[PDB]
């Protein structure tokens, strides 16, 4: 097995009010069977895309995942990861 | 590159065990068991890629299989039954895709056992007219009263099976063909020179390999017990 | 069904040519194999075939295979009374023991043996043991001539039957009746449409 | 320069009945191919994706490739059947194939296997072989596959011709993505105290970020990963850790083909 590396990051310079797109990038994982889900204030975003799932030439999983968002003030974005790997789920929150 | 298949052939009842067993000396890690039916090809039942293996086939219901050894693939069926009337087929190859097919083995499973009996052979010598008219002598064999209909009929000369001249009924008849399980009926024939039956030195003999029960299967009524047994008959060469 | 077959049977005199068809939908085709079944034995391979378009030969026995089309054929030339048997296309899918094969259910050929010189006859042979007991050879009549069956339930008549004295290139059909009942070899085959040139001895 | 031209696929067999093979194509960086396993047929992710073949051409390769699929699948479970007990689900191949491009009309191909995530055989020359640290046990499979000449010939036949082959149309129809160019744009934030330069947007991947109190580059700056945007867009950061009240006076030089000379110069 390989622990998931999460990374959450803005495509565009973060702005409040100014809509973006929001990437979580899982990487070095094995088994590639994942469960991926974006949070906004810890409830599942609706509608997030996928990359098709690849692999490095070390042999380990990668797939990005995004979303569209509006970064403000109060609201909290998150990316949070299943993988056999671990015993319970590793969340890793967006910041700034 | 051989495979041999014991028995041959198997009357048999249902209930019984029965067993087919392949055996190899190729060293062939990979051994399949199929059967032949009318109006299909041959179907996969069981296979194995080497000792201790068996893998499921096509067609593998009813059927249990079992490599003790890298030798000996046998085919088992713990309850036989009528639809396991079949002709089954052994086969062994190595890595590469060509299978050395076995001789074939012929079960019959029967529901009872109560017709089974072996057959009375008789044979018939050559007619003085037919030598002095063709200057050739053709002996006649006939089996007679026997059922199932499983018998290899051979013939032999001074103890060696002879197969040229020879011509057997492609299917035996039915001495009773209107009831319900009736015996049957073969013959065969043997043409040779006028000389070679003229020979008082020549043994001929007609032999009939009846495969009927084994030694142990449950025998109710009276008569003899129909076991697989070797019926035949001879005559010598005559001047 | 991925392995048709075709004709399902056919008769051929002998010394005439046939072909054998073979078509199928097996995916892939690693290679064709043409095997030989005489009636009661088992199966002997006649050729494998294994390029895309292909061609062999085993003596009289040539074969095409054509993988674009998937289709393969078997040419019998000039045939023989030994050719009588049951021909059977199988199909392999590898190259190698994992693959499985994929067995057509054989088309049954008959051929029908040539009698150069007939000279039909009814002749009544004697059980060695048994002097009371008899039965009637009816012999040396040529491929046109059937047999039918008895009458009586009491008389057992077999089926014409060719045997070849390899020895002696020579052939010949004969066919056999017996019975228990005023029974004899001239009243024997009767029922059956016999040549009107047929030799009864005394 | 070099370009590498890769097919990876990956396969999963959970139990003896449940499989799944999904594969995805690169050219460098960029995503040719796509084939999931619940498709027919394999998927164009660019324009130029076919290459310089013709439909005909095209129609007989993903036809090699839809028979090789189902057949890949089958053969690994009779293969886990060949060994066990000593090998069983789940199991996880991956594959990586293709060829590497070179100035003049060379190439090196590859057709790497791995298995359970390790390294262990290659199609190489005319035949399978295990390669150094593989499991013994492998022997059996791969003199099984190199029984099967058939699959050699072909195999043969698309790393040696097909794939340089191939290659080379594909570059010259994709010119235009291939030698795309991408301004970044780039933003400061701090954090505990350890100064930030974001950067994305950029295409091609070679980029130079460096943190400087004027004319002398901060020589604690730390590279991070290249990350990638969903549109075919790279991103990456450069951090510095600073003695709080430090900031004062720091810039973020960024450098990049797609500016043409002028920098990106960010100031506290
Ligand atoms: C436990 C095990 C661990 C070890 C496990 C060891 C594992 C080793 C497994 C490798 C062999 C498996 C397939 C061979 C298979 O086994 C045969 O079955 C099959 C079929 O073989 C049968 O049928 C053939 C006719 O087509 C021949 O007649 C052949 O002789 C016959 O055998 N043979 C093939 O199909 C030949 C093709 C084999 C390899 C092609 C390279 C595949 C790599 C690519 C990366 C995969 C998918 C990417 C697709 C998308 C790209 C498209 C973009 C354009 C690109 C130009
Ligand atoms: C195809 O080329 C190989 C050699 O190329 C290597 O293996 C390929 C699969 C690929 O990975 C390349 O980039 C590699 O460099 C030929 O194999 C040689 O064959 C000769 C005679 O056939 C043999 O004696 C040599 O040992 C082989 N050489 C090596 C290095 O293994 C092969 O013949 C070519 N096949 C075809 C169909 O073109
Ligand atoms: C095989 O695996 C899948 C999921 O990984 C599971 O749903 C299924 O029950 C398994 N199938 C069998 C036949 O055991
Ligand atoms: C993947 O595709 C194959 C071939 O179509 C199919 O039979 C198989 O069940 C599929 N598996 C899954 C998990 O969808």
């Amino acid at each position: 097995q390989k622990t998931p590396q999460i990374q959450v990051y803005s495509r565009h310079p973060p702005e409040n009010g100014k809509p973006n797109i929001l990437n979580c990038y899982v990487t070095q994982f094995h088994p590639p069977h994942i469960e991926i889900q974006m949070l906004k204030n810890g409830k599942k975003i609706p509608k997030v895309e996928m990359s098709d799932m690849s692999f490095s030439k070390d042999w380990s999983f990668y797939i990005l995942a995004h979303t569209e968002f509006t970064p403000t003030e109060t609201d909290t974005y998150a990316c949070r990861v299943k993988h056999a790997s671990m015993a319970e789920p590793k969340t890793v929150y967006w910041d700034r | 590159a051989a495979v041999t298949q014991s028995p041959r052939n198997k009357v048999a009842v249902t209930g019984g065990k029965v067993t087919l067993s392949c055996n190899q000396t190729n060293n062939h890690n990979n051994m399949y068991w199929y059967r032949q039916d009318t109006g299909h090809g041959l179907r996969l039942i069981h296979y194995s890629y080497g000792a201790g293996s068996t893998e499921k086939g096509d067609i593998p219901d009813g059927y249990k299989a079992s490599r003790p050894s890298q030798e000996n693939f046998s085919l088992i069926l713990e309850l036989a039954t009528p639809s396991q009337t079949s002709v089954y087929f052994c086969a062994s190859g190595d890595e590469g895709y060509t299978q050395y097919f076995g001789p074939g083995t012929r079960l019959l499973v029967l529901e009872d056992l109560r017709n089974v009996t072996p057959p009375k052979v008789s044979l018939f010598e050559p007619s003085k007219a037919e030598i002095s008219h063709t200057q050739k002598a053709t002996l006649v064999c006939l089996a007679t009263g026997f059922y199932p209909d499983h018998v290899e009929l051979s013939w032999w000369v001074n103890g060696k099976e002879v197969h040229s001249g020879v011509c057997t009924d492609p299917q035996p008849l039915k001495e009773q063909p209107a009831l319900n399980d009736s015996r049957y009926s073969l013959s065969s024939r043997l043409r040779v020179s006028a000389t070679f039956w003229q020979n008082p030195r020549n043994h001929f003999r007609c032999q009939v390999q009846f495969y009927g029960l084994s030694e142990n299967d449950e025998w109710t009524q009276d008569r003899a017990k129909p076991v697989t047994q070797i019926v035949s008959a001879e005559a010598w060469g005559r001047a | 069904t991925q392995v048709e077959q075709s004709p399902q049977s056919l008769v051929v005199r002998q010394g005439e040519n046939c072909v054998l068809q073979c078509n199928y939908s097996v995916t892939p085709d690693n290679h064709l194999r043409w095997f030989k079944q005489d009636t009661g034995k088992g199966l002997v391979s006649l050729t494998v075939l294994v390029d895309q378009k292909d061609k062999t030969s085993n003596g009289r026995y040539s074969a095409t295979l054509d993988k674009d089309a998937k289709h393969s054929t078997l040419h019998i030339t000039a045939t023989l009374l030994d050719d009588t048997a049951t021909y059977i296309c199988v199909v392999g899918d590898r190259g190698s023991a994992l693959g499985r094969l994929h067995f057509g259910a054989g088309t049954q050929l008959i051929v029908i043996p040539d009698i150069q010189n007939p000279d039909p006859a009814v002749y009544q042979l004697r059980d060695s043991k048994s002097s009371d007991k008899s039965v009637c050879l009816f012999t040396d009549f040529d491929s046109q001539t059937n047999v039918s069956q008895s009458k009586d339930s009491d008389v057992y008549i077999t089926d014409k039957c060719v045997l070849d004295m390899r020895s002696m290139d020579f052939k010949s059909n004969s066919a056999v009746a017996w019975s228990n009942k005023d029974f004899a070899c001239a009243n024997a085959f009767n029922n059956s449409i016999i040549p009107e040139d047929t030799f009864f001895p005394s | 320069k070099n370009y590498t031209f890769r097919c990876l696929q990956m396969s999963s067999f959970a139990n003896r009945s449940w499989s799944r093979t999904d594969s995805v194509v690169w050219l460098g960086d960029l995503q040719t191919h796509r084939w999931s396993n619940d498709s027919a047929t394999i998927s164009f992710t660019k324009p130029w994706s076919q290459g310089k073949l013709s439909n005909q051409q095209w129609e007989k390769l993903q036809h090699m490739f839809q028979v090789y699929r189902v057949s890949f699948t089958r053969d690994i479970q009779e293969l886990v059947k060949m060994m066990s007990p000593k090998e069983d689900y789940p199991i996880e191949i991956q594959l990586s194939a293709g060829c590497e491009m070179y100035p003049g009309n060379a190439s090196e191909s590859f057709l790497h296997v791995a298995f359970q995530g390790k390294y262990v055989v290659r199609f190489w020359g005319t035949s399978w072989q295990t390669v150094p640290g593989a499991p013994s046990w492998l022997d059996l499979p791969i003199k099984v596959l190199n029984a099967d000449q058939g699959t050699s010939a072909t195999v043969q036949m698309l790393l040696n011709d097909t794939c340089p082959l191939f290659v080379r149309g594909l570059l010259e129809a994709g010119k235009s993505d291939l030698e795309k160019q991408e301004k970044p744009v780039a933003w400061l934030s701090s954090v505990p105290r350890q100064l930030v330069c974001h950067v994305s947007g950029f295409y091609p991947k070679p980029v130079w970020v460096m943190w400087m109190r004027g004319d002398q580059e901060q020589q604690g700056t730390h590279r991070g990963d290249f990350l990638p945007n969903a549109d075919e867009t790279w991103y990456l950061q450069a951090t510095l850790d600073v003695e709080a009240g430090e900031e004062a006076g720091l810039a973020c030089r960024v450098k990049h083909s797609s500016l043409g000379g002028q920098d990106i110069i960010l100031y506290w």
